[PDB]
């Protein structure tokens, strides 16, 4: 758009990226030099860019710029104390302990974040205490080093563990008897005379058991429920059989619509001749 | 050198129950790296002695012989604790004891092992990672190394930082002060267990009290109500002297050795009251 | 006194502080550093002499300690010779007293064990009685499942098989048929261990993590779990006293690592177990010794070396 | 009219979804038809990494192993952007097509291979790709331009006002900017409190400074010395009264004038009586016993401490004024931030309302949005064909509710006028009849806009139901394992 | 038939004349398990919704058809429903009748004109409120995610935050513990407020010390005012004439007499019987004008002669008065603090064991079913200080080369999440008060063998009677499964 020309937003974004890049280093300068002048100039650097794009509502640069404000604020807060409160004495004091035990630097900066801590920045030594307020987290320091220092010179006490000593002192059986080398339909076990709330056990259960996929029987000449049995892999593991189980989708599918409470049950009983429940 | 070793081989031969007692105390004291009490010792040892067709021995001679035996075999000694209420390094007279070695400490050797552990640090947990099923190295300890736990050195480091922060608190720190310190070290107060510890800071400090590394203080007031302070433990008193913590801060300083002058007395002043020597 | 036996003190505390586990060359360099506090070093000394005097010092402390009912025991390292040094950097930093960082022979180990199963001193080290029984069950599960009865051409090639094939071709080059269909492995069923009956899942997983980091077991780079050098050197005859496995010409060295070929046939059937658990078993280094030395043919009344070449993972 | 910078072509080799794949796409709308056997799609999964964004932001998988085919060294990626239209960066040398090659390395870094029509390389670092993408207004650190099916379906199936409000605020960046501003306020009041602590520090330094602006002793010491000089000067006055009397008359001048010579005494006139001077001498002699004893040390060291303390206070209060102006800058910047955020809030809500209303009028419905700050909820009423007045969305039908959620999604994306996005595997929750009637808004809006482009991967056969002749529909197919 | 095996609220019979797409309907049921796995083609997809309107469930919540009125197919308007329920008095809390009926006879139908469905109890009309109660007392809630399952419901479950899942589960088991939770959350917010109050108390104490310093300032101001009153100036000025008499060459001096007339009444009642007491010790002590001249403002200059700031003293006094009133308040607010903390301790202590062992029992069943399956998984509880974000997590592992990890959409595929969710649901089947459970369509994208373990766990556990009813729906089927005498099948 002509108003809020995208060139302005692009240039200010470049400027703020440069500001973030220079802050990433100037954190060290502020912590080392003992003053905060760099961040004080960064204030003007932020303000110029902020004012140069007022009156526009492209908002993607605000979150990152808030980082500059937080960084400058925290650096100022910690630097107010660190400018020598006793202008001549470099004490061995409370903050000395906490900052010193956290100074170890050999890996977690030298070889972790692609950075190097400069060596050159008794009274003057007070200015090297401020390089250890960035952690903001637990796992980024060498706790292994401090732990190892103990038990070596301090504890001077035995440490190990002793030997292991204390350790040293229904239709499934019907199908089985039917056999895979034959073909008997489902109607032989649903024709208990007028057990109208028991016949539907098998029709709705054994309708198209042909789906198993050992062999692909042609389209049924009748289409009504049917059942047949074959022997297949009997492996116990579940994961290893997924490929074989999914293989059996190869069977073709043809769908006729007939699904009702069958046209009369008399034509069913008179092709498999039983009248008592052989099932359980 | 063979003569003193044969002396142990002799005295142990006439005193099989001495072998029993020394083995038992070593194994038990190192089992949970904790203190051992007089009553339990005098009960179990006496039961074992009565079992081993011998009556109650003279504990002065037995104590001297145990000190000689374990100092020659392992260099350890069953040091006692000064009495809580009398605020001495008495002999076979105290009520609680703890094992401690008497090995001389060279200022060059242990540096290598501590550096090796601090280097095992770099690759095992790159960018905050952690070892286990994630890390392809099935034997993360590489079939052998000097870390020796990969699980308790963190606990030891937390213990050491707690001890030193108590030290500069002039042996007097409040419950909220240590909470604030731990928060500004990296330990969260929300209660979430530290991943490598599987334990919370309050649990850790109460366990240290159980191990007696630190001593709790109880006080009740109208204006503040319940509030707790902590004091260095007698175990630490017999375990840390001026020279030991001086060498601790000597490793801490990192800078030239020549500036060791004027540091001893400053370190002493930094804590003040720790014991009567 | 504080000079002669002091080195023994230092090495003993150093090994134990590592949970009684140390590589022979690691102990060599550790005592080399210890020597700095001694009178003086001697660089020109023979390489083999340093290890010989190391073994002599270990024997001296062993004779000192045996009447006290403790010992330091040697073991033939479970991984084939030179493969051990390639595990990691020789010295992680090259700070050292002597720049001559070369240790040729590295297939011998040291372990701290006393021979006592009455152990009437100790109840438990760091874990409660139920946990003691749990780790006993874990050891039993790992060992009982070490043998296998059905396998396919898995040809897992991470650590050992390719190096042993390299050694075979070094002796003489065929390198074709040794890839068999049958394997053996004591690092079996890490999932199966999690299926315990009376301890919930989270705490058993945490206890397993503790055991692994405690250096009480080892894990395959693939991930499977099994017993390690730390315990096999310790458990010793106790594992054999109930399921008596065998060893080769060597002394008391359980052959969990070695050649595991031999066909389905067997030998003098002192026990129903086959799988070369009763005879015909040689360690990884012993196998290298064999085909490069006399006695070319297998001693099971005659067998071919070409059909041989099946290993235990 | 259409600006430049529209995705043109992509080729996938050794990539997780397809080991060998190619695709060519248009500038307005792109329907990519193919089912994927995972939670991550085919080309969008590739496109996010292709545009230079690390997998950490999208969080489909935080890994460097399983995003690549097992064993192979590279998931090679080549992606093409068109640069023929106007509005691009230096089409003359960078070419009319922008080509970026990339590999997802198992054990390697981002091997920069950003190229062009020429096939050469001019830059091989991170900042240049950032600059070129920023020029085309491509969002850099917001996954909203990379709409994943999970967030889209979670927002589209919601039926609560507060959840919808939270989703909308999380949509572009609103939640992030607002919480950053509130964290700016938090650092501000933290600065205020620890500067109250610094104020106590400076109060102690001021109490020291008021004694060094011991301070009152300096003037008193000068006062007493002058008294002795003038008192002795007065003592010689009566000697003017001149058989021998010339003994010890003028001797008083020389010895007494050591502290203050006579030439200055006559320049300061005082009375000429003695007894009052004697009483003054006693007063000062007993006043020193208080002034130099209540708090006092060696006079020269006292003056040294005076100088040191006053200089220390001067520098400390200079730094205190520095933190004063630091707080002033932070506070005025925060107030300008409040102004800009109020403007942005009103403008974004107003634009979202226009986009929602326009989408509804495309559907031929009508409605308006309303954000209420008190409960952080988004109440929306929708006008049906024959309602004659908008009613709460909760009273609409399921399909109409889904359409309204989709319209809210598109109105949440619109505010940022970028040029390219990619979408994948939108949830099948959109029923087939709805997917063909009400989901026509996707085609309508994404083909109507020539200033922006979108990529869509459909989980079903969009082309089978689609009417390709609906003024700008083009579709492509892929494998189907 | 059985008074105990058939659970209270369990569905006994259904007779839906001309209701479904499959318009004729009359089913058979059994206590333990009744699966309705149908065929393909002319299959089962439209039957999933047959159980919604019986509870008065809204089809808009499941969306199988666009609206409820679409249920009434063309040609069927009279489709009377007949449903009966059983109630053992274990959990009875009956509505409209006592817990005496052997089997309640319920009939219903939804007419096209009415959004609500017509209902009859023993042929007596009721409205939606009665069926909502029936949902309430029998704890059978279709809308509850903790009781009814579906593929989309499983997907919704797999993404809910830990706190929401914890709250929903605890509501499913017991709501009085949720009353405990929200009351203690109110007390935790109160804890924050009173910690801020204690901070205010500390601020008031430091201001008390500041006011004590200002009180010392007030004392010294009173002192220098007294010095200003120690006045003597009008007395000594009159002493001039004493040595004058040892009369016109020394005239100027009696001017005091011209002004005595008002002075002798000026200071009366102030030092009327001390003006001459000044002489009473002047005769016995040689005081002089020089002494009062010393006592002049010079003496008070030691404390900087501070601008007669008595108004500062008075405002100090009023501030100290209000601060003393605040110190009169701090005892009762304090005792409120300790009372609130004591009730926090008590409620925490009484609530910990029950939630802890409930989560432990469900995790134990989790471990048992994972033992049965073969994989590894766990359920874990997290207990930070703040009760507001107490969390429960699901841990599962499938690959033997990856650690036991938190259930999430990033580290695993949809099938693993579905399996974990369904097994975690069946883990709750032994404790949730609902009489029956249902799940369907979970096979859409997740293989079938994992369902065999669930089926056999349901069955073989149902072998020990008193288990809950269960219905399962599966798109497909395969042979080699587990079978049992309880393998009941219907249509």
């Amino acid at each position: 758009s002509k108003d809020g020309d995208p060139q302005l937003e692009f240039k200010v974004l470049q400027g703020y990226r440069d500001l973030e890049s220079e802050m990433h280093k100037g954190r060290a300068q502020v912590t080392r030099t003992g003053d905060i002048g760099v961040a004080m100039d960064n204030l003007n650097a932020v303000d110029s860019l902020f004012n140069k794009v007022i009156g526009i509502k492209n908002n993607g640069l605000f979150a990152h710029d808030a980082r500059a404000m937080v960084s400058i604020s925290e650096l100022a807060q910690i630097s107010v104390r660190n400018l020598k409160f006793d202008d001549s004495r470099s004490m061995v004091n409370l903050e000395n302990i906490v900052n010193s035990l956290k100074r170890y630097m050999l890996k977690e900066h030298f070889k972790l974040n692609n950075i190097a801590e400069n060596r050159n920045d008794t009274s003057m030594r007070h200015s090297y205490l401020q390089q250890f307020s960035h952690y903001n987290e637990f796992s980024q320091f060498n706790w292994f080093r401090i732990g190892a220092l103990y038990n070596t010179i301090s504890k001077n006490a035995p440490i190990t563990d002793h030997l292991m000593g204390p350790l040293s002192i229904c239709f499934k059986k019907l199908s089985k008897k039917l056999g895979p080398e034959g073909s008997i339909n489902l109607f032989k076990f649903i024709i208990d005379p007028n057990s109208f709330s028991r016949s539907i056990e098998n029709l709705f259960y054994t309708s198209f058991l042909i789906k198993e996929g050992k062999l692909l029987m042609e389209h049924d000449e009748e289409g009504l429920p049917t059942i047949k049995i074959k022997q297949s892999i009997s492996h116990t593991d579940s994961r290893s059989k997924e490929i074989e189980r999914q293989r059996r989708r190869a069977a073709h599918q043809n769908h006729i619509i007939f699904q009702m409470d069958m046209p009369t049950w008399r034509k069913l009983i008179k092709k498999y001749n039983i009248t008592s429940p052989f099932l359980d | 050198d063979l003569t003193e070793d044969l002396a142990v081989a002799k005295i142990v031969k006439e005193n099989p129950v001495a072998r029993k007692m020394v083995r038992y105390i070593l194994s038990r004291g190192e089992s949970q790296n904790s203190i051992i009490t007089r009553n339990k010792l005098q009960s179990v040892i006496h039961e074992a002695a009565r079992e081993e067709n011998i009556a109650k021995p003279s504990f002065s001679k037995m104590f001297m012989d145990i000190n000689a035996i374990l100092y020659n075999v392992y260099g350890f000694e069953l040091q006692g604790l000064p009495s809580k209420n009398n605020m001495e390094p008495l002999g076979h007279r105290a009520q609680k004891f703890i094992l401690l070695n008497n090995v001389p400490h060279s200022k060059n050797f242990d540096d290598f092992k501590i550096l090796q552990s601090a280097h095992t640090y770099e690759e095992l947990i790159v960018t905050g990672e952690y070892i286990g099923d994630d890390i392809a190295s099935g034997t993360s300890n590489t079939l052998e190394s000097k870390l020796s736990t990969d699980r308790d050195l963190v606990y030891k480091g937390v213990l050491s930082v707690i001890l030193c922060i108590v030290f500069f608190s002039k042996n007097n720190i409040l419950h909220q002060e240590l909470i604030k310190f731990l928060e500004t070290f990296g330990i969260p107060s929300d209660g979430s267990k530290i991943a490598i510890l599987n334990i919370t800071i309050e649990d850790l400090i109460k366990s240290l009290e159980k191990r007696e590394y630190i001593v709790r203080l109880e006080e009740k007031s109208d204006t503040d109500g319940e509030v707790i302070s902590y004091r260095i433990g007698r175990r630490t008193q017999a375990e840390l002297g001026l020279e030991s913590l001086e060498k601790l801060v000597q490793e801490i300083m990192g800078l030239e050795k020549e500036q060791t002058k004027s540091l001893h007395d400053d370190i002493i002043k930094s804590i003040g009251d720790s014991y009567s020597i | 006194p504080v000079t002669g036996d002091a080195t023994a003190k230092y090495l003993l505390q150093y090994i134990l502080s590592a949970r009684g586990i140390c590589h022979e060359n690691a102990l060599i360099l550790a005592l080399m550093r210890l020597e700095t506090d001694a009178s003086t070093l001697n660089t020109e000394w023979s390489i083999q002499q340093w290890v010989d005097k190391l073994n002599d010092y270990i024997n001296a402390i062993n004779v000192k300690l045996n009447l006290l009912g403790y010992k330091i025991i040697r073991i033939n390292h479970g991984i084939g010779r030179n493969a051990v040094t390639l595990k990691a950097k020789q010295n992680f930093e090259d700070y050292a007293v002597l720049q001559s960082i070369v240790l040729p022979e590295s297939n011998r180990f040291f372990v701290y064990v006393n021979l006592a199963s009455t152990e009437e001193t100790k109840l438990a080290t760091r874990f409660n009685q139920n946990e003691i029984e749990f780790m006993k069950w874990a050891i039993e599960q790992f060992m009982i499942s070490g043998e296998t009865i059905v396998e396919g051409p898995a040809l897992e090639t991470s650590i050992i098989v390719k190096e042993v094939n390299r050694i075979l071709v070094a002796a003489t080059g065929d390198s074709n048929l040794a890839k068999w269909r049958k394997f053996s492995t004591f690092t079996v069923g890490s999932t199966n261990l999690f299926q315990f009956q009376e301890l919930t899942a989270t705490d058993i997983e945490d206890l397993l993590l503790r055991l692994c980091e405690l250096k009480w077991f080892y894990r395959t780079q693939e991930g499977k779990f099994g017993i390690d050098l730390r315990c096999i050197a310790e458990l010793e005859e106790y594992l054999t006293s109930m399921y008596n496995l065998n060893t080769c010409q060597n002394c008391h060295k359980l052959a969990i690592q070695g050649v595991r070929c031999g066909n389905e046939s067997c030998r003098e059937e002192n026990e129903e177990t086959g799988e070369n658990s009763l005879s015909q078993i040689w360690h990884v280094d012993c196998f290298k010794h064999y085909i490069t030395h006399v006695s070319k043919n297998c001693d099971r009344c005659g067998s071919s070396l070409i059909t041989e070449g099946v290993y235990v993972i | 009219e259409s600006p430049s910078g529209y995705i043109k072509k992509v080729i996938l080799r050794n990539f997780m979804c397809h080991e060998h794949f190619e695709l060519e796409l248009g500038s307005r709308l792109n329907f990519i038809v193919g089912n994927n056997g995972s939670g991550k799609s085919a080309i969008l999964t590739a496109i996010t990494i292709g545009l230079g964004a690390k997998a950490s932001e999208t969080n489909r998988g935080s890994s460097l192993k399983d995003l690549i085919r097992e064993g192979c060294y590279s998931a090679k990626i080549i992606l093409h952007l068109d640069n023929s239209k106007y509005g691009a960066y230096q089409q003359g040398i960078f070419g009319n097509e922008i080509i970026v090659e990339r590999i997802i390395k198992r054990d390697g870094p981002a091997s920069f291979s950003l190229r062009s029509e020429n096939g050469k390389e001019i830059s091989n670092k991170k900042k240049d790709i950032q600059t070129v993408v920023d020029y085309f207004s491509v969002p850099v650190s917001n996954p909203m331009c990379f709409l994943s099916q999970d967030a889209a379906r979670s927002f589209l199936t919601a039926s609560t006002s507060q959840d919808k409000y939270s989703h909308f605020m999380k949509g572009t960046l609103l939640q992030e900017i607002t919480e950053n501003l509130l964290y700016a306020s938090a650092i501000h009041d933290s600065a205020q409190e620890n500067m109250a602590l610094h104020l106590e520090n400076l109060k102690s330094l001021k109490a020291e400074y008021e004694d060094a602006k011991l301070n009152q002793t300096s003037d008193l010491n000068e006062r007493k010395m002058l008294l002795q000089a003038k008192s002795l000067w007065i003592d010689v006055a009566h000697n003017t009264d001149a058989a021998a009397l010339k003994e010890g008359i003028q001797r008083q001048i020389q010895n007494a004038c050591a502290f203050c010579s006579k030439e200055r005494i006559e320049n300061v006139d005082l009375p000429d009586t003695q007894e009052e001077i004697k009483r003054e001498l006693d007063k000062v002699s007993r006043m020193i016993q208080k002034a130099e004893k209540s708090l006092g040390l060696s006079q020269e060291e006292v003056i040294a401490l005076f100088e040191k303390c006053r200089n220390k206070y001067k520098e400390g209060q200079k730094k205190y004024m520095e933190i004063d102006e630091a707080l002033n800058r932070l506070h005025n910047s925060l107030k300008a931030r409040d102004q800009n955020y109020k403007n942005a809030e009103k403008g974004t809500c107003f634009d979202a309302d226009m986009d929602f209303r326009a989408s509804l009028k495309v559907r031929k419905f009508s409605g308006n949005l309303s954000f209420i700050k008190d409960t952080k909820s988004l109440e929306i009423y929708i006008l049906t064909t024959n309602d004659e007045k908008a009613r709460n969305v909760d009273t609409l039908s399921g399909g109409e509710k889904s359409f309204s959620q989709m319209a809210l999604l598109l109105a949440t994306w619109k505010p940022m006028r970028s040029r390219i996005i990619a979408l994948d595997e939108f949830d099948v929750f959109m029923d087939q009849v709805n997917r063909k009637i009400g989901t026509t808004l996707i085609v309508k809006k994404l083909k109507d806009i020539a200033r922006t482009q979108t990529i869509i991967i459909t989980p079903q056969d969009i082309g089978k139901i689609a009417d390709i002749d609906s003024s700008g529909v083009s579709i492509h197919r892929m494998r189907d394992p | 038939p059985d008074l105990s095996s058939f659970q209270p609220g369990s569905i006994i019979k259904i007779r839906l004349q001309d209701f479904v797409t499959y318009t004729l309907t009359e089913f058979n049921l059994s206590p333990s398990l009744n699966m309705i796995i149908g065929p393909n083609g002319s299959g089962k997809s439209t039957f999933v919704c047959a159980v919604c309107l019986g509870l008065a469930g809204k089809p808009e919540y499941i969306g199988r058809s666009k609206k409820v009125e679409d249920f009434i197919k063309n040609g069927q308007d009279v489709s009377k429903i007949e449903i009966t329920l059983k109630n053992s008095p274990n959990v009875t809390d009956i509505e409209y009748i006592d817990a005496r009926d052997e089997t309640i006879k319920i009939t219903r139908i939804i007419t096209r004109s009415k959004r609500r469905s017509d209902y009859l109890i023993n042929d007596y009309q009721v409205s939606e409120s009665v069926v909502k109660t029936l949902v309430a007392q029998l704890n059978i809630q279709l809308d509850n995610l903790c009781q009814f399952l579906s593929q989309e419901r499983v997907e919704e479950f797999a993404r809910l935050k830990s706190v929401k899942l914890l709250v929903e589960t605890i509501r499913s088991i017991d709501a009085s513990l949720l009353d405990v939770l929200d009351e203690l959350r109110e007390l935790q917010g109160n804890e924050q407020s009173l910690q801020k109050d204690l901070d205010f108390k500390k601020a008031k104490i430091v201001h008390l010390r500041q006011e004590s310093d200002k009180l010392r300032k007030s004392v010294e101001s009173l002192r220098d005012f007294q010095n200003k009153k120690g006045q003597l100036l009008p007395y000594v000025k009159v002493k001039d004439h004493k040595e004058k008499l040892n009369v016109k060459e020394m005239r100027d001096t009696p001017e005091f007499q011209s002004w005595m007339r008002e002075i002798r009444s000026y200071d009366q009642d102030t030092k009327e019987k001390l003006n001459k007491v000044a002489e009473k010790y002047e005769e016995e002590g040689n005081f002089n004008l020089s002494f009062v001249q010393d006592v002049l403002d010079k003496l008070e200059s030691e404390i900087a002669m501070v601008n007669h700031d008595e108004s500062a003293v008075t405002i100090l006094d009023q501030v100290t008065a209000e601060l003393r009133e605040l110190e009169h308040t701090v005892p009762q607010q304090s005792k409120d603090l300790e009372t609130i903390k004591a009730k926090l301790k008590e409620d925490h202590a009484v609530l910990e064991p029950k939630l802890d062992d409930i989560v432990s029992k469900i995790s134990a069943r989790f471990a048992r079913l994972f033992n049965n399956v073969g994989s590894a998984g766990a359920v874990r509880l997290e207990k930070p200080k703040d009760y507001a974000e107490w969390k429960i997590e699901i841990m599962v592992k499938f690959r033997d080369n990856a650690p036991l990890k938190k259930l999430d959409s990033h580290t695993q595929s949809g099938g693993e999440r579905a399996v974990s969710t369904v097994l975690y649901m069946i883990a709750l089947q032994e404790f949730t008060s609902a009489p029956f459970r249902v799940v369907d369509e979970i096979n859409q994208g997740m293989d079938s063998r994992n369902e065999r373990i669930v089926h056999k766990a349901m069955v073989e556990n149902a072998c020990a009677e008193n288990t809950s009813q269960y219905f399962l729906i599966t798109p497909k089927l395969l042979t080699g499964l587990h079978y049992h005498e309880k393998m009941r099948i219907h249509c």
